[PDB]
Order: structure tokens, then C-alpha cells, then sequence
RNA sequence: AGGAGUUGAAGCUUGGUUCAAAGAACGUAUCAAG
RNA sequence: ACGAGAACAUACGUUCUUUGAACCAAGCUUCAACUCC
């Protein structure tokens, strides 16, 4: 019922606030792609991350037990694999994943293998996408 | 005497019935299907089946068009599906029930969940841009064992009543049951129909059983 | 009466439709083809067929170009494919269905899977670096036996409705059905086309079957 | 109202195109040719032909240099091949198709197979030790009967668009079609070009065969 | 569900962690190429191994049955042969296969001829190359 | 899909067993990596034409091809004694004669995968 | 008189784009009011 | 020999109508069937 990120814990009172602080920390200090200019992650990549979360979120919300089943946890571990893959490809994705700390969140979801932990993670990522579109949208 | 119309609804396509119109998430399935929230097993409400049966059956009677209020259309429809007019009220003989999915065991043997997500969009034809759309749908091949209680008010009307009930069941086979039906969903197929008594025994149950089970 | 528009859709090219709802590997297909999830047999959604047919038919009718919403077509298209404009709402005469892959035995007779992977790439125009993608795609020569229900409501308009339906099929022969169509996929053709009654008999059923069987 | 651009691509050289999912034996060919996977007989993808035609038109139009993204080409190219910029999506008036081999009977007359394994290597210039490879390459003198659906939008631009289409047919004569074509492959010859209506009758269609099939 | 490597097991909640430990074993003590120099395996070799697996993966995730077919498992055996051959090509590939124990996993798949065992093996190979590219 | 005790699955295992039998207690000069590759090249030259065919039976020309590579490996065995011990400890000519008395495409692909596994597992050890 | 040795090597494994829009939001009957 | 007795908040009513998961994109780039005796 309380997910650990760094030295400060996040629960269902702070994930919107933590994701807002993380997104607004991505702005005012963006990532530089070893050239002169800055470069931030685009809409399509973070919608890929959100789609990866939603592929499990569409199944978890219709489940019964408070502890997740093994095929759900298989897909959570494979999400961790996919995020680690796509971050190693492009360094702008690695910066977004490390700063809006994602891998630590999904590992601590995998430790406490409960339904409420994964819902906390999913609403955290949903708020993260929400605040990215809220700040400086290009639509 | 009260009779029970036992059978099974078999999905040929999606059948997206029901849902809270609240927000679900941002990038996830929107408008989920209705479920029995203790089990969270996908559900056919009896209201949907009753309303669609009444619409089709009252369109086949009053031959052709049905341009009227549902409280006064046809006397067979009135005695089959209830009434609420001021000086003219009679009870419904049919009692529909909330239908739950029954073949979840067979769906677990196929290693598939009881529901899916269909992805849709539309193309705004002036700008030719897309507008995506996720709807939850029950999978095809899902079975729904249903029971309808028939209140046998009068012996002289029961054969015409099950002639009309088989008529409405034949009409639903060529129509959809709920949701986005003209977009390739909702197609059902009734099977294993039979009528059995609640208490005691009915004497001429056979003429009912094989005007309905044929 | 209701009529059933029986036929089949034969593929001359790939016809990649849809998006799962499935996880992806990191060396395999991105955007896999949509499937009937009980059988894992490839499927044409009825929404895709209805939308493409409606767009092509309401492009031919309204001679030239169409730029408006679906509610602003002419009365033939509104009465054929439904409408939702505020007061002049029209129930759809056509009910499409999800179309499963229908000739899987004749695909397995030539000893091949029901789908293929088609390797693509794109090159950056300034750096000449490639960017490969893999799309799942149905194999050509896959047949899709479909059926569309028609709602015979006005007997003096069924001639023009089936003229428009054959017009829409003949336009959709010269256009793709879904997905990556301009880049060499989706080209279909219509075979085995006929119309049958649901229950009963329509009096001029031959003038409808002749206007579709040519 | 569509036009169909019937034609025939005649192979002068190898034209190895595509990636297969074939397992490659180690004393055998690696990276084989793309095939039409029902019979898996040799195939020209429509995406490859569209990509080369858009590249060679976008060199000759905007004469010479090319370093921009494909949505920023000239107006002729976007209205002929399509767009994805947010404000102005252009629906492509062209529709390419996968072209299967047609003259296998003509090849069985000559009693040769439809494709051929070509032996190549790489000499490391330091120590002169080689590094062999085999590529599966279609034989020369193989025909490919194709048809591209021109979607007529307005008759004020159809003459200019077929002049640009014959320009792109001309430009692909002097450049390869796909694969290792800078090293002697992919030389095509567009022979017996024509155009026809799908339904109806284009009144100025006799001028279109003059500017295309000549 | 189950897939053995040595006396140490990897299952379907867990393959990412052994992919971590396998690649972080390839790093921090890399291959020596019969010289005093260092050498690590290139991208194209391991991802040719990935494409070797994904020629089978596209026909397994598309299917229904809980037991693998004979065509599929024949191509699994072909994967094992191709592993042996491209191990014989280069010694760096041989030690990559020996440390990130791939022959053990593919023999586990050939022993338990179930669909989910090969799918777990595909998860493990994809995770191996994911943590190769991440470092 | 039987094809003389070696299925569509255990072909690489049989080849690994054969090469491990070669590697300890070998013939006298062990076999090199050029003649065995020549065998590989002739059989895969037949294999390309075979796998680009359409049907599940074999033509007359294909039976000519397996017959002529039989007489070619007969000639090559007649050259050296070490390749005689190689082809003897393998069921190679047995596989060719089974392709003669079976004439099925899947048997040829199984034999081609067997000799490819012979190449691979000779290279591995 | 032909022997050996390379049987493919390297790179990219999807990029960007819209990511639920418009409708209905309870209507009636007793109760009441007249 | 309770401001009590008797009294189903009940009857009627399809979460439904309209909507292509689309658009754009070369399986390609660089390679001598080769060197030695």
C-alpha cells in the first residue's frame, strides 16, 4: 500500500504530486543528446510506455485476489525488460526513465507482489503521462 | 403454475452490453462491459434481453413498423411483457433474469480470458485524421445459461405465448443483443431451449416444449 | 421480413487489419493482426468493413468528394448505414458481422500458416540509415465467408438499396480493406454473392439476387 | 471513379528483394528473396515499388538534392503518394499492389527455375582472405503484371499526375528496384503500359494512354 | 513455468534478474581472445541469435495448443544446431553461450515440449539482449 | 518423418554423438574442414532447387540429383581412407538409399538438416 | 596428383501521428396540484 | 387490550445511436568466388 522509489516513499496520497514534481523537474532541466541542443522525449514513446502498462492494467482491474497471479507478474517482469531495452536504445528515454524513476517502482511492485501495489504503479504512470501532456503540449 | 424457460445464449460475435460511463483510465479500455461484481464475471442483464425481445417481437407483430410508445403496442406484447397504462394494466407473465457466463471452465481450457478488447477508430473525413477507440467485448463462443420464469396465467393462451416467444427468439438470431451491433458485434444464437415446471407437473408440457425446442 | 446478404471476401493481397492487445517481442512483429481470441483465427471486424464501405459508397454518391460527418450523407447512405443526427435519426438497415477466416483447411492443404510476416524498412533521407519494422499480415488467397443482415422495411426502396450495396462492393473491389493499403496490401474481391431470406419469403427475391449476382 | 494503371515490369538483371522468415542452411543461401507466401512464388512488394518511385520522383522534382523528411516533399509527390503532417493529410491517389510473378509458364518453356543463387564474397584487403555469401536472386527476363489504382480526385490535375507517373516510370529504368542494386541488380523495364476505367467512362482517356504508354 | 540452467532455476517471474546477472557476468570479467586484449561479443551475432529464435516465436504465440508441434520443435532443434555452429565460428560466441547458459535452456525446451517453456525461453533471450543493449 | 531412427528433432543430437565418437579414438590424420564442406556444398546446391519447388513429392530431376551426389561421394570416398571412415561411421549412404526408397520432400529436408548438423558439430569440437 | 580456409561480417530491430467524439442524463402512474 | 389495525415503494422502459486502428516509411546500406602453394 506504499511503494518505495528512492529515500522517500509514495502511496495513494502522493503519486500525482510525485509525478507532477518529476515532470516539472524534467522541464527546467531537460536532457541533452550529446549535441548542442536539448531534446526531450516525444509523445509517442511515452504513449508506448503507457500502452505497455495498460496491457496489464486492462487485466488486473478485473481480478479477484489481493495478490497478483503469476502470468500478471510475468508480464510485469517483461515490462521491466521492455523499459530497460527501450531506454538503452535511446538516451532520451533513459533520462526520462531514470529521472521519473520507473525501474525502481516496477521492481518494488515485483517485491510486494500485491494488486494494490500494481494499481499504485499504474495510476502513477497514468498521472505521469497526464502531467506530461498538461505541461507544454504540442497538440 | 409457473414454468421455467431454460436455455443457453451462445455468442457469435462480441456482445458489448453495459458499463459505467465513468472514467476508466487514460490509455486503457474505455466503457467496460457489465459484470457481476462479486465474481466480476461478464454479465447479460435481463433488462437488455427483455427490451430487445420486446422491440423485435412487437415489430413482427403490428406487421411492419413500430412507431409507438411501449405501454400500448399489441395485446400479445402487453400480456407477455407487462403493462402500465392508467385504466388498463395487466402483469407480465415473463420474469427475465440476470444471465451470468457459464463456460468459463471451457474458456480456461483454451487459455483465454472471458473478455477481450477491440480496438476501433474513426476517420474525420475533412482532415483524414484518426480518433481511436477501445471497447471491452465479451469473446465469441461465450455461453450464457439463462432462466426465464413464465407465469401461466391462463391455459387458453400458453401455446400462443410460446409461439410468440419462439418467434422473438428466432428474431434475435438475426439481430444483435446489445451495443455496437451494426459494427459487427452482438450476434447471438439461442440453443438448448426447454421448459420445465417449478412445482408439481404440467400435463400438456410437450406441445410447449417442441414448439419452443424446434 | 429480413434478408441475409451472403457472400465471401477473397484476398488478392495481404490485408493487415488491426491492433492487439498483445505484448510484443523485441525482434518480432510490431502491430500484429487482429484475431478472434477464442480460436486465434484472423478476423475482419465488421466495423472496418462497414466504415470502408460507407466511406466509398458515400464518396460515389455525393458525386465527387465528401468532406462532411457521417450524419450529413444523403438519405440513401443514412438509411443504409444508420444515423445519429439529433432529430432525423434513422435505424441502420444493415447489420454487419465480425468475419472470421473461413478457408483455413484449404490454407493448410498447401502447408502454410494462416498469416505471414512481411519485412519492411524505411531509410532516413539524409543519413541513409534503415529502420526495419515487421508487420503481421494475412496471406493472400484467404477467403472470408461473410453475411450481412438487411432489414426490409420499405418494399419500394429495396431495389435502390441493393443497387447501392452492389455499387459499394464494386467500389471496394478497387480499394483496400484495411491497414497498409497504399503500400501494397488489402486488395480484396467479392465472390459467391447472393441474398436469402431469414424466415418466410420475399416476393421479388430474384430481382435482388440478380442485381448482386453480376 | 477510379483508373487502373495496368502494366508489366520486365526484369533485365537480378532484383533480389526482401527478408524472409526462412531458416537458412549454412552451406546454402542466406537472406533469401521475398515470396508470395501462399505458394511462396516470387513477389515484388508494393511498398518497395512505392518507396523507389517516391524516392526517384522526389529527386527529379526538387531537381537534384534531397535531405528532407518524406512529408516535406513537393505538392505533386504528396498528392500522389500521401501525407501524414498534422494539418494537411493527403489521401493518396495511387494504390500500389503486391506484384506476383506471372510468366512462370514462360520460364518453364525455357526450362529454368524462377530464381537463382548468386555467389559473392568479400576480400578483406589486408590479408586477402575472403568472406563468402549466397543471395537468392530472381532471374532476368521475368515479367511482373501489375495494376495501380489511380483514384481520380479532379480532372484538372490528372494530366499532370500521369505525366509525373510516367516520369517516375522513366526514372526507375536507370536505377535499381531493390537489394544489392548498386552492384548489378534490380534493373527493371516498364513494358506495355496502359490505363483503363474501373466503372463508367473517362471521356479524355485517349490522351492519357498517349502521355503514359509512349 | 519451469526451466533449468544448472542446479539453478529460472521461472516466469524471474528471467529479467538472471538476464541482469548473466550480462553483468559477461561484463566485469569479459572474454580473452587468446591474447592480452579484451573482446566482447558484437550486436549482430547475438541479435542474429534473436532472429533465430523469433523465426519460431512468430509461429508459437500465434497458436493455441499447450504442446508444441513437431515442425516447431524441429526448428527448435535447428536453433540448437545453429547455436553450436556459430559457437564454432567464434570463440567469443562460445563463451557468451557458455556463460549465459543458452544450450541448457534450449535443451530444457527440447525436454519439456510445452508451449509455455519455449515462451519463457523467448522471454529469457529477449531479456538477455535487452540487458546487453542497456549496458 | 521416421527416416531410419532419426526424427525431425534428434538429428543434431545424433550428429553430436557421431562427432564425439569421431573426436576420441579417431582414424589413425583426422579429417579436415574442406572435404566435409564440399559434401555440404553439393548437398545444399541440391537443397536450393529442392526447397524452391512447389509440391510434396519429388521430380525426376531431383532423384537424378540425389543419385549423382551419391556417385560423387562414392568417388570422394574412393579418394581418401579418412573420408571412408567418416562416411562409414555416419549413416550417410544409408540416408541416401532411404531417400531413394522413400522419395519424400520432408525426408530430404531432414537429411539436409542432418548433414548440416554434421558440419556444425564437427565445427563445434 | 591438387591440397587448406573464409561459408557470411558489420549497422538499424520500428520512427513519428491523433490515444474514447457527439447524443440521451431518467420518463411516467398512484402521492400531490386543481 | 400499544395513535393502533390491514398495506411489496411497486408497475412500465435495450447503456443504446453514429465512428476503417488509421495515415506516412525501399529489408535496405557497405562487400571482387577469392587467396596461397
Amino acid at each position: 500500500t506504499e511503494l518505495k522509489i528512492g529515500n522517500e516513499k509514495v502511496n495513494s496520497t502522493n503519486f500525482g504530486d510525485f509525478a507532477e514534481k518529476a515532470i516539472r523537474g524534467i522541464n527546467h532541466k531537460p536532457f541533452v543528446n550529446s549535441k548542442g541542443g536539448e531534446q526531450k522525449i516525444t509523445t509517442s514513446k511515452i504513449r508506448g510506455i503507457l500502452e505497455l502498462v495498460n496491457k496489464v492494467y486492462n487485466r488486473v482491474i478485473n481480478t479477484n485476489d489481493v495478490e497478483l497471479s503469476e502470468n500478471i507478474l510475468a508480464d510485469i517482469a517483461y515490462i521491466k525488460v521492455k523499459i530497460a531495452y527501450e531506454s538503452g536504445r535511446e538516451p532520451v528515454v533513459k533520462d526520462f526513465i531514470q529521472r521519473t524513476a520507473f525501474t525502481a517502482a516496477i521492481t518494488d511492485v515485483m517485491n510486494q507482489r500485491t494488486r494494490e501495489s500494481f494499481l499504485l504503479f499504474a495510476r502513477y504512470v497514468e498521472s505521469l503521462i497526464a502531467y506530461f501532456k498538461f505541461y507544454g503540449g504540442k497538440d | 403454475m409457473k414454468l421455467v424457460i431454460e436455455g443457453t445464449i451462445v455468442l457469435k460475435t462480441g456482445m458489448h452490453i453495459g458499463g459505467s460511463s465513468d472514467f476508466s483510465a487514460i490509455g486503457a479500455v474505455a466503457s467496460p462491459v457489465v459484470r457481476d461484481t462479486l465474481t466480476r464475471l461478464p454479465l447479460i442483464p435481463g433488462s437488455s434481453l427483455k427490451g430487445k425481445m420486446r422491440y423485435l417481437l412487437a415489430k413482427e407483430l403490428n406487421n411492419g413498423i413500430l412507431l409507438n410508445e411501449p405501454n400500448n403496442d399489441q395485446d400479445e406484447i402487453l400480456r407477455l411483457f407487462g403493462s402500465s397504462e392508467k385504466d388498463k394494466i395487466r402483469r407480465a407473465r415473463l420474469k427475465f433474469n440476470d444471465i451470468k457466463l457459464s463456460n468459463l471452465a471451457e474458456l480456461e481450457t483454451f487459455n483465454v480470458s472471458s473478455t477481450e478488447v477491440k480496438f476501433e477508430n474513426t476517420i474525420n473525413r475533412k482532415t483524414a485524421v484518426a480518433n481511436p477507440r477501445q471497447i471491452e467485448r465479451v469473446i465469441a463462443g461465450s455461453k450464457f445459461d439463462f432462466e426465464i420464469f413464465y407465469n401461466l396465467d391462463d391455459i387458453k393462451e400458453v401455446e400462443k405465448d410460446f409461439e410468440n416467444i419462439k418467434q422473438g427468439f428466432d428474431l434475435l438470431e438475426f439481430d444483435y443483443l446489445g451495443g455496437h451491433g451494426t459494427r459487427g458485434s452482438g450476434r447471438i444464437a439461442f440453443e438448448n431451449l426447454s421448459v420445465i415446471t417449478a412445482v408439481g407437473n404440467f400435463e400438456k408440457i410437450n406441445t410447449l416444449n417442441e414448439i419452443l425446442g424446434a
